[PDB]
DNA sequence: GGGCTAATGACGGCGAATACCC
RNA sequence: GCGGAGAGGUA
DNA sequence: GGGTATTCGCCGTGTACCTCTCCTAGCCC
C-alpha cells in the first residue's frame, strides 16, 4: 500500500534502517493481514482398539 | 543501577578476584547469615555488595578476619 | 559428582569390553511394533540394559520401589530407575575376529606400519582375494609373500605341513599376538645406530616411536582386532515410536541390526561347516557391516533404505560440525534464553536495554516464583505458577522488583569478537522487539533492518557479578583489538552534531555577545537566534593541570550558537577547543578519546550518552532530507563528456590507420577516460561543495555549502566521496568478468537515468561484489575458528618472568613515508632495557616500565627512533605468559591482570575484522633531508659514481633532528648521483636504473679477455658491418645448443697489459662466467665505459593472511645461505647443478642442488651473509626462522600481516599477531642428546623445564641444545599436548587414534578442555579457583 | 520467543531447538569464545552445565532459585557422559581417572 | 492391512605410495 | 511425535 | 636401490534463526 512518507531523522527513532510509523496507520487498519493456520487431528486404528 | 565498577577495580587491580570477593559477600548476604553495612536503596544483593566494596568496608582480608572471628 | 581430573584414553581390551557390558544382544529385533514392550532379547532389552519404566519389571510381577535389587524370575529385568538404561552398555560376541577400521584406514595406517606391511597388501587380504603365508616354517617361502589362488592350491597340495597361511582380520590378529615388541624395538634401535639415510631414517624413527609408545602405555597390539563389540546404551540410540504405529530410528539401529544379522548367519554357517568360499563371503559381509558401524564412509558407503544418502555412523556422530564436540559440547543450548528483533530505543542509558514484558516474565519465571513465595502472595509453587499464567498486577510488580539490578546478556547472531556478547540492565517495555542502545550497535555490527538478538539470563550470584562487571556495555568502551573507542557515534548522532557546530556567514543574531551557553539555548529555542550563527560567548572551561584539581579559566571565544549548545554536556576537564571545530565523525571520535584519557570511565560513559541524546535531538530539529535537487549535476559535465568523446574518436580513427597497437590504444582510451572522470568529479565537487553564495550586509561571500547530501558526505555519517561521485558525476570505470576494464564508461548517474548497457554492467559489478562477500564470510569464519582454537590455552599466569630478551621495534617506513608511527607501535609495551638519550648515561626509561601516553610524548620530545620492547614470543614463562612480556592493551587501560586469556582475545581481534579484505625508475625524496646509506660498502670509480657493491643496500633519510623519515632499498647496479652528506631538494632524482634490465657491473678496467669462448662449438659468430652490430649469443644452461652443452664460455677481466686485475684485498682470479642470454652486442674494439650493459633480463587479502598464519610454502620458495664464505661450483651437469658453500672458517661439506631454471642473483666470488637471498621469490617462514632465528621470523610475519590489514585501514595491535606466532612455534626438535630420545618433536616448554631442572640441581648433569620449529596453526593445533583440544575440531578419527595408541593422559590444563568437561576455565574469574585446586593436591 | 524451563532432548539431555517446541537459544562455540575473552568463568560454567546439560544440576538449581537463594552445583554435563559412552562404543577405552 | 523378512559442475593443501631417473 | 534429509528464506 | 616427482586420496570449507514435505519396504499369505 502507498503511504505518505517524509525523509528526515526523528529523534533517532528511525536511527538505522528502522522505520517510524504513525498511529493513523494502525487506526486506518491498513497494515493488518489475515493469516490462517491449519491443524489436523488424526484418529487411526491401533491394535489395542 | 550501578553503571560502573571502576572504583571497585581500582581497589583491587586484578579486576577478576574482585568478582570473587563480591560474590562471596553477596552470597553471605542473600542466604541471610549476615547483614549489609550500607543503607540499601531497593537494590538487589549483587549491587549492594559492589556498593559496599567501592566504599572500602569489605575486601578479602576483612572477610577472612570476620569469618575466623 | 566426583572431583576428578586426568581423562585417560587407551585401547579397550576385550575383557574390559566384557566388563562394561551387562548382556549379550543375540537377535537384531528390538520391539514387537504391535505391543511396544521391548524384545526379550534384542537391541532394546530390559533384562540387559534396564527397565523401561522406573522401578518396575517387564512382566509386572514386581513394580514397587521396596524392591531395588530383585530380578524378576519370569522376566530377567531388574527393578531400578529407568535412567540407568542410559548408561548400561551391551556387547556382541563376534565369531570371526574383526579389524577396527579406525586403526587401519587412518592416513598413517598404524596396523600397517606396526606390522611393517604396506597398506595395499592389507587391503588385498581384507577383501578376501588372496592369502598370505605368516611364518611358514621350514619351507622355501618368505613371511610376507602374497599368494594367488591356484598358487596357494599347488603349494598346499605339494606342502601339506610346514605351510601356515590363514585369512582375514583373524590372520592379522595372529600376526599381532606373535610379535615380540621389545626384541624388534631393540633391533630397530641398532638399525638406527647403523643406518644414515634421510627417508629410511624417518620411517624408522616413526616406527620406533610407535613401538616405544606401546611398550610404555601397556596396550597390547592384538587389541586393534575386535573380538567383542560393545553396543551403545539404548536411550543414546533411540527407537522412538512415531504417533501412528510407525517408528523413527537412528541409523545406528539399522547398522547394529545388519551386524547382528550377518553375525548370526555366520554363526549358523560355522556350525554347518560350509565350504571356505561361503564363509569367506560371510566374513567379508560382516566386515562391511562392522566397519560401517564404526566409521561408515571408508568403503562402498553402505547407504540407507530408499534414501540415497549415506547413513551416519558413530565416527560421523563424533567427528564433524553437525555431529558432536562442535555441536553439543562447545555449542550447547542454554535455558532462560530468548530471541527477538532489535529496535532503536534512543532514550536508553548506555548500560541498559529495552526488554519486552512477556519474554522477561518467561525468562525470570523461577525468580518470580521465589519472590512470590517469599512475599507470601502464593502458598506453594503451583499456586505461583497459576498466578504467573493469569498474569495479575502483582506478578508485574514482582517482576519489576526482581528485574531491578539483574543484568541480562545480549548477543547478536555472528559473535565475531567479545563485544558480540554484552550485559545490560533491562527495562520492561511493551512490544515484542528487543530494544538495543544505539551507541553499542557498532560493537554488535547491529542494524535495524530485521537483525535479531538473543537474550540470556545469568542465574547464580557469581554469574550476575561477572555479567555486570566484565561484560556490561559501559565497561567495554575500548576495543580489545586496538585501544581506540568502539562506541563512537555512528550516523544520526554525528549528523546532528555536525549540523550543530558548522557555522554560516550570515544568519539571525550575527555577532551578538552571549554570557554563556545557557542564554545561547535561550536564544535558539525561542527562535531569536539561528542554531548556527557566529557569535562571541564568554565561557568558563575547567582544566586539571594541578595534581587532580580543576582550575576554571574564563574568557571570550568566537564560536557558533551550536558549539555553545553542545558545550553544555562536556565534562569539566576538557578543553573548549575540542568542540570549536566542524565536529565530524573523526572529530567526535577524538573528542571521546580525549575525554576518556583525561577523566576516566564514568565521565566518558555519561558524556557519550549526552552526545547521543543531543545529536539525535538536533538532527531531528535540523530536518535534513534528500530531494532530487540536492544532488547537483555539474554544469560543465556535458562539455567534458563531449570533449572526451571527440578525443576517443580521434584516437580510434588514428588507430585504424595503424600507428599504434591495440593494447596501446586500449591504454590511451582508459587513461583519457580516467582523466575525464577525475575532471567531472572535481567539477562536481566544486559545484556542490562551496556553492552557497549567500550575502552578508553588503557584498557577497562564499562558504562551505549546506547541501544535505554534502553534509551527509563530509560529516562521515553516511556515504563517501565515491558515492557522492556515483550520485552526481559519471560513475567511473567498470570491470568485466575477467577483470578487464570496459572502454566506454557509464557517463550517466543515478540522478539521471542509465540505459540498458550501463545498468547491465553495474549489475555485473554488484553481483560479483555480493558473491565475494558470501565466500569471504565463509573463509573468514573458518580462519577465525582456527585462530581462536590454536591460542585458547594461552593464559597470563605469572606477573614477571624476568627475562632480558625482547624485540627491537621500529616504525615500518615503507618507501615514501611513515605508514605507521612509533608511538602507536610502542604504546603500552614494557621496555627490555633502559634506553639512553643521544648522550650516554642519560637514562630515559628505567628497567621494564609500561610505556603509557606520557612516556610516548616524552619520547616525542626527544628523538628516539627504535625501542627494544619485551614481546610475548620471547617470554620465558612456562605454560603461559607473564603480565610484563605482554603489556597493557585491553578494553581497559591498565597493565594486563594475571589470569586473563590473552590467546582468545588475540585470535578474536585478528579474526573478526577479517571480513573486508580483498615502473620504479627514479627515487623522489618527499621531504628535504640528509641522505644516509645503511649496510653498504662502496668503491668510487673513475666516472665519479658511488658504485654499489652490496645486494642488501639501503638508502634512508635523516631529518634535521636525527630521524629516519624515508627508506628505500637500492639494488646492485643502480646508477647513483649523490653520495653521503648531500642535502636533497623535494622530489629530486637521487638514483637511476633500467626498469626491465639488470646490468652486470664491472669493478675494474682493462681489456675484455675471451677464455673458453671458442667460436663454432658453443657460439656462432653472426656479426654485422662497421657500425659495430653483432649477435654473439652466450646461451644459458637450458637454451645452450646441443654441441655447446658442456663447454662453458667465460670472460676474464684483464687490464691493458694482460694480467688479470685482482679484486682489491682478495687474491681471487676474476673468472666471470657469462650468465644466461649474454648478448654480446658491443664487439671487440670499443673502449669499455664504466657501466656497459652486459646482460638484459626481462596476492593479498584473506588468502594471504590465512597463508601467513598457516606458514604455507609458496610453491616457489627463494633460497638462502646457511653459512658465509666463498661459494663454489661442483660436479657439473648431473641434471641439477651443484653448489657447495665453502666456509672460510667452518667445515665445507654443505652442498645444495639447484634446478636448471633457477637464475642466481649473487656472483661466485661474492661475500654472502647467512640467510641472504640467493634466488628471488617469496620466502617461506620456516627458513627465516631456522637461519635468522625467532625475532626475525616473528617480525616478518607481524609486518607482512599488518601490511594486509592496514591496506584496508583496519587497526590491530601487533601483540595479537605476536601471540598467535608464539602459539605457532610451540614445538622444537632436539639435536643433541642427554635426557631426550635424540630426535623427538617436543614442545619447547618441556624442553626448557628439563634444562631448568638440570640448572636447579647443584650438579650440572646434562643440558641438551634444541632447535626451534615453526608450525602452521592447523598442524600446530594438531600437535597439541592435550588430545581433547585437537579432537575438538580436526579429523576426530586421526587424533583419537593417535591418543588411543599412545595411551595419552589429559590433565586438561587448558580452556577448551575445561569447557568441554563443564568445569571452571583456568582463565579470569576461575584462575584463582584452579590455582586453589593446584594447592589442594599434595597438601594438607 | 523465550523459555525458562521446558522439554529437553532425548539423547543429549539439552533443551529442544526451535520455536514450535519451546526451545532454547544456541550458545554456540563463538559465544563460548566471547565469554573466554572475558575472564567470565562462572557465567560460562553455569551456561555450560546448569543451564542446559546437567540434569541433577538443573533441577537442584530450579529448587534453589525457588528457595530465593542463588548458588549452584555445576557437576558434569550429561552430553560429556554420552560422549564417553559413544567413544567407548568403539574399541577405545576412555576413563575418567582419579588419584 | 497384516505378516514376514532384510554417476558425472570444487578446491587447496599435505602427506604417504608408487614411477622413474640416474 | 525426540530425530534427519531436501527446498526456501532471514541477518 | 635411493632421491625426486607424480598420482592419489583424504580433509576442511562462518555463525544464529525461521517456514514446509517427508520419514522401512516389498512380497506373500
Ligand atoms: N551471506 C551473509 C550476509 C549477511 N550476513 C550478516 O549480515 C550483516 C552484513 O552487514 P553488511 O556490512 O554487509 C551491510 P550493513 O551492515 O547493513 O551496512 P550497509 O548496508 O550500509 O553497507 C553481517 O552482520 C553479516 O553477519 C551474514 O552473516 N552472511
Ligand atoms: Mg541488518
Ligand atoms: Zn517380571
Ligand atoms: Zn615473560
Amino acid at each position: 500500500q502507498n503511504m505518505r512518507v517524509a525523509f528526515m531523522p526523528w529523534n533517532g527513532y528511525n536511527f538505522e534502517d528502522s522505520i517510524l510509523v504513525s498511529e493513523r496507520v494502525v487506526q486506518e487498519d491498513r497494515f493488518t493481514t489475515i493469516h490462517i493456520q491449519e491443524l489436523a487431528c488424526v484418529s487411526r486404528d491401533t491394535k489395542l482398539g | 543501577a550501578r553503571v560502573t565498577v571502576q572504583d571497585a577495580v581500582e581497589k583491587i587491580g586484578n579486576r577478576f578476584d574482585l568478582v570473587l570477593v563480591a560474590a562471596r559477600r553477596a552470597r553471605q548476604m542473600q542466604v541471610g547469615g549476615k547483614d549489609p553495612l550500607v543503607p540499601e536503596e531497593n537494590d538487589k544483593t549483587t549491587v549492594i555488595a559492589l556498593r559496599e566494596i567501592e566504599e572500602g568496608l569489605i575486601n578479602n582480608q576483612i572477610l577472612d578476619v570476620r569469618e575466623r572471628q | 559428582t566426583e572431583e576428578f581430573d586426568a581423562i585417560k584414553i587407551a585401547l579397550a581390551s576385550p575383557d574390559m569390553i566384557r566388563s562394561w557390558s551387562f548382556g549379550e544382544v543375540k537377535k537384531p529385533e528390538t520391539i514387537n511394533y504391535r505391543t511396544f514392550k521391548p524384545e526379550r532379547d534384542g537391541l532394546f532389552c530390559a533384562r540387559i540394559f534396564g527397565p523401561v519404566k522406573d522401578y518396575e519389571c517387564l512382566c509386572g510381577k514386581y513394580k514397587r520401589l521396596k524392591h531395588r535389587g530383585v530380578i524378576c524370575e519370569k522376566c530377567g529385568v531388574e527393578v531400578t530407575q529407568t535412567k540407568v538404561r542410559r548408561e548400561r552398555m551391551g556387547h556382541i560376541e563376534l565369531a570371526s575376529p574383526t579389524a577396527h577400521i579406525w586403526f587401519l584406514k587412518s592416513l598413517p595406517s598404524r596396523i600397517g606400519l606396526l606390522l611393517d606391511m604396506p597398506l595395499r597388501d592389507i587391503e588385498r587380504v581384507l577383501y578376501f582375494e588372496s592369502y598370505v603365508v605368516i611364518e611358514g616354517g621350514m619351507t622355501n617361502l618368505e613371511r610376507q609373500q602374497i599368494l594367488t589362488e591356484e598358487q596357494y592350491l599347488d603349494a598346499l597340495e605339494e606342502f601339506g605341513d610346514e605351510f601356515d597361511a590363514k585369512m582375514g582380520a583373524e590372520a592379522i590378529q595372529a600376526l599381532l599376538k606373535s610379535m615380540d615388541l621389545e626384541q624388534e624395538c631393540e633391533q630397530l634401535r641398532e638399525e638406527l645406530n647403523e643406518t644414515n639415510s634421510e627417508t629410511k631414517r624417518k620411517k624408522l624413527t616413526k616406527r620406533i616411536k610407535l613401538l616405544e609408545a606401546f611398550v610404555q602405555s601397556g596396550n597390547k597390539p592384538e587389541w586393534m582386532i575386535l573380538t567383542v563389540l560393545p553396543v551403545l546404551p539404548p536411550d543414546l540410540r533411540p527407537l522412538v515410536p512415531l504417533d501412528g504405529g510407525r517408528f523413527a530410528t537412528s541409523d545406528l539401529n539399522d547398522l547394529y541390526r545388519r551386524v547382528i544379522n550377518r553375525n548370526n548367519r555366520l554363526k549358523r554357517l560355522l556350525d554347518l561347516a560350509a565350504p571356505d568360499i561361503i564363509v569367506r563371503n560371510e566374513k567379508r559381509m560382516l566386515q562391511e557391516a562392522v566397519d560401517a558401524l564404526l566409521d561408515n564412509g571408508r568403503r562402498g558407503r553402505a547407504i540407507t533404505g530408499s534414501n540415497k544418502r549415506p547413513l551416519k555412523s558413530l565416527a560421523d556422530m563424533i567427528k564433524g560440525k553437525q555431529g558432536r564436540f562442535r555441536q553439543n559440547l562447545l555449542g550447547k543450548r542454554v535455558d532462560y534464553s530468548g530471541r527477538s528483533v532489535i529496535t532503536v530505543g534512543p532514550y536508553l542509558r548506555l548500560h541498559q536495554c529495552g526488554l519486552p514484558k512477556k519474554m522477561a516474565l518467561e525468562l525470570f519465571k523461577p525468580f518470580i516464583y521465589g519472590k512470590l513465595e517469599l512475599r507470601g502472595l502464593a502458598t506453594t509453587i503451583k499456586a505461583a505458577k497459576k498466578m504467573v499464567e493469569r498474569e495479575e498486577a502483582v506478578v508485574w510488580d514482582i517482576l519489576d522488583e526482581v528485574i531491578r539490578e539483574h543484568p541480562v546478556l545480549l548477543n547478536r547472531a555472528p559473535t565475531l569478537h567479545r563485544l558480540g556478547i554484552q550485559a545490560f540492565e533491562p527495562v520492561l517495555i511493551e512490544g515484542k522487539a528487543i530494544q538495543l542502545h544505539p551507541l553499542v550497535c557498532a560493537a554488535y555490527n547491529a542494524d535495524f533492518d530485521g537483525d535479531q538478538m538473543a537474550v540470556h539470563v545469568p542465574l547464580t550470584l557469581e554469574a550476575q557479578l561477572e555479567a555486570r562487571a566484565l561484560m556490561m556495555s559501559t565497561n567495554n568502551i575500548l576495543s580489545p583489538a586496538n585501544g581506540e573507542p568502539i562506541i563512537v557515534p555512528s550516523q544520526d548522532v554525528v549528523l546532528g552534531l555536525y549540523y550543530m557546530t558548522r557555522d554560516c556567514v550570515n544568519a539571525k543574531g550575527e555577532g551578538m555577545v552571549l554570557t554563556g551557553p545557557k542564554e545561547a539555548e535561550r536564544l535558539y529555542r525561542s527562535g531569536l537566534a539561528s542554531l548556527h550563527a557566529r557569535v562571541k560567548v564568554r565561557i568558563t572551561e575547567y582544566e586539571k593541570d594541578a595534581n587532580g584539581e580543576l582550575v576554571a579559566k574564563t574568557s571570550l571565544k568566537d564560536t557558533t550558537v551550536g558549539r555553545a549548545i553542545l558545550w553544555m554536556i562536556v565534562p569539566k576537564g576538557l578543553p573548549y577547543s575540542i568542540v570549536n571545530q566542524a565536529l565530524g565523525k573523526k572529530a567526535i571520535s577524538k573528542m571521546l578519546n580525549t575525554c576518556y584519557r583525561i577523566l576516566g570511565l564514568k565521565p566518558t560513559v555519561i558524556f557519550a550518552d549526552q552526545i547521543m541524546y543531543t545529536g539525535f535531538a538536533y538532527a531531528a530539529r535540523s530536518g535534513a532530507s534528500v530531494g532530487i535537487d540536492d544532488m547537483v549535476i555539474p554544469e560543465k559535465k556535458h562539455e567534458i563528456i563531449s570533449e572526451a568523446e571527440a578525443e576517443v574518436a580521434e584516437i580510434q580513427e588514428q588507430f585504424q590507420s595503424g600507428l599504434v597497437t591495440a593494447g596501446e590504444r586500449y591504454n590511451k582510451v582508459i587513461d583519457i577516460w580516467a582523466a575525464a572522470n577525475d575532471r567531472v568529479s572535481k567539477a562536481m565537487m566544486d559545484n556542490l561543495q562551496t556553492e552557497t553564495v549567500i550575502n552578508r550586509d553588503g557584498q557577497e561571500e562564499k562558504q562551505v555549502s549546506f547541501n544535505s547530501i554534502y553534509m551527509m558526505a563530509d560529516s562521515g555519517a553516511r556515504g563517501s566521496a565515491a558515492q557522492i561521485r556515483q550520485l552526481a558525476g559519471m560513475r567511473g570505470l567498470m570491470a568485466k568478468p575477467d577483470g578487464s576494464i570496459i572502454e566506454t564508461p557509464i557517463t550517466a548517474n543515478f540522478r539521471e537515468g542509465l540505459n540498458v548497457l550501463q545498468y547491465f554492467i553495474s549489475t555485473h559489478g554488484a553481483r560479483k561484489g555480493l558473491a565475494d562477500t558470501a565466500l569471504k564470510t565463509a573463509n573468514s569464519g573458518y580462519l577465525t575458528r582456527r585462530l581462536v582454537d590454536v591460542a585458547q590455552d594461552l593464559v597470563v599466569t605469572e606477573d614477571d618472568c624476568g627475562t632480558h630478551e625482547g624485540i627491537m621495534m621500529t616504525p615500518v617506513i615503507e618507501g615514501g613515508d611513515v605508514k605507521e608511527p612509533l608511538r602507536d607501535r610502542v604504546l603500552g609495551r614494557v621496555t627490555a632495557e633502559d634506553v639512553l638519550k643521544p648522550g650516554t648515561a642519560d637514562i630515559l626509561v628505567p628497567r621494564n616500565t609500561l610505556l603509557h601516553e606520557q612516556w610516548c610524548d616524552l619520547l616525542e620530545e626527544n628523538s628516539v627512533d627504535a625501542v627494544k620492547v619485551r614481546s610475548v614470543v620471547s617470554c620465558d614463562t612456562d605454560f603461559g605468559v607473564c603480565a610484563h612480556c605482554y603489556g597493557r592493551d585491553l578494553a581497559r587501560g591498565h597493565i594486563i591482570n594475571k589470569g586473563e586469556a590473552i590467546g582468545v582475545i588475540a585470535a578474536q581481534s585478528i579474526g573478526e575484522p577479517g571480513t573486508q579484505l580483498t615502473a620504479e625508475s627514479s627515487i623522489q625524496v618527499k621531504n628535504k633531508g640528509s641522505i644516509k646509506l645503511s649496510n653498504v660498502k662502496s668503491v668510487v670509480n673513475s666516472s665519479g659514481k658511488l658504485v654499489i657493491t652490496s645486494r642488501n643496500t639501503e638508502l634512508k633519510l635523516i631529518d634535521e633532528f636525527g630521524r629516519t623519515k624515508e627508506s628505500y632499498k637500492v639494488p646492485y647496479g643502480a646508477v647513483l648521483a649523490k653520495g653521503d652528506g648531500e642535502q636533497v631538494a623535494g622530489g629530486e632524482t637521487v638514483a637511476n636504473w633500467d626498469p626491465h634490465t639488470m646490468p652486470v657491473i664491472t669493478e675494474v678496467s682493462g681489456f675484455v679477455r675471451f677464455t673458453d669462448m671458442i667460436d663454432g662449438q658453443t657460439i656462432t659468430r653472426q656479426t654485422d658491418e662497421l657500425t659495430g652490430l653483432s649477435s654473439l649469443v652466450v646461451l644459458d644452461s637450458a637454451e645452450r645448443t646441443a654441441g655447446g652443452k658442456d663447454l662453458r664460455p667465460a670472460l676474464k677481466i684483464v687490464d691493458a697489459q694482460g694480467n688479470d686485475v685482482l679484486i682489491p684485498g682478495t687474491d681471487m682470479p676474476a673468472q666471470y662466467f657469462l650468465p644466461g642470454k649474454a648478448i654480446v652486442q658491443l664487439e671487440d674494439g670499443v673502449q669499455i665505459s664504466s657501466g656497459d650493459t652486459l646482460a638484459r633480463i626481462p596476492t593479498g587479502g584473506l588468502p594471504r593472511v590465512a597463508d601467513l598464519f598457516e606458514a604455507r610454502r609458496p610453491k616457489e620458495p627463494a633460497i638462502l645461505a646457511e653459512i658465509s664464505g666463498i661459494v663454489s661450483f661442483g660436479k657439473e651437469t648431473k641434471g641439477k647443478r651443484r653448489l657447495v658453500i665453502t666456509p672460510v672458517d667452518g667445515s665445507d661439506p654443505y652442498e645444495e642442488m639447484i634446478p636448471k631454471w633457477r637464475q642466481l642473483n649473487v656472483f661466485e666470488g661474492e661475500r654472502v651473509e647467512r640467510g641472504d637471498v640467493i634466488s628471488d621469490g617469496p620466502e617461506a617462514p620456516h627458513d627465516i626462522l631456522r637461519l635468522r632465528g625467532v625475532h626475525a621470523v616473528t617480525r616478518y610475519i607481524v609486518n607482512e600481516v599488518q601490511d594486509v590489514y592496514r591496506l584496508q585501514g583496519v587497526k590491530i595491535n601487533d601483540k595479537h599477531i605476536e601471540v598467535i606466532v608464539r602459539q605457532m612455534l610451540r614445538k622444537a626438535t632436539i639435536v643433541n642428546a642427554g635426557s631426550s630420545d635424540f630426535l623427538e618433536g617436543e614442545q619447547v616448554e618441556y624442553s626448557r623445564v628439563k634444562i631448568a631442572n638440570r640448572e636447579l640441581e647443584a650438579n650440572g648433569k646434562v643440558g641438551a641444545t634444541y632447535s626451534r620449529d615453526l608450525l602452521g596453526i592447523t598442524k600446530a593445533s594438531l600437535a597439541t599436548e592435550s588430545f581433547i583440544s585437537a579432537a575438538s575440531f580436526q579429523e576426530t578419527t586421526r587424533v583419537l587414534t593417535e591418543a588411543a595408541v599412545a595411551g595419552k593422559r589429559d590433565e586438561l590444563r587448558g580452556l577448551k578442555e575445561n569447557v568441554i568437561v563443564g568445569r571452571l576455565i583456568p582463565a579470569g574469574t576461575g584462575y584463582a579457583y584452579h590455582q586453589d585446586r593446584m594447592r589442594r593436591r599434595a597438601a594438607g | 520467543h523465550a523459555r525458562s524451563t521446558g522439554s529437553y532432548s532425548l539423547v543429549t539431555q539439552q533443551p529442544l531447538g526451535g520455536k514450535a517446541q519451546f526451545g532454547g537459544q544456541r550458545f554456540g562455540e563463538m559465544e563460548v569464545w566471547a565469554l573466554e575473552a572475558y575472564g567470565a568463568a562462572y557465567t560460562l560454567q553455569e551456561m555450560l552445565t546448569v543451564k542446559s546439560d546437567d540434569v541433577n544440576g538443573r533441577t537442584k538449581m530450579y529448587k534453589n532459585i525457588v528457595d530465593g537463594n542463588h548458588q549452584m552445583e555445576p557437576g558434569m554435563p550429561e552430553s560429556f557422559n554420552v560422549l564417553l559412552k559413544e567413544i567407548r562404543s568403539l574399541g577405545i577405552n576412555i576413563e575418567l581417572e582419579d588419584e
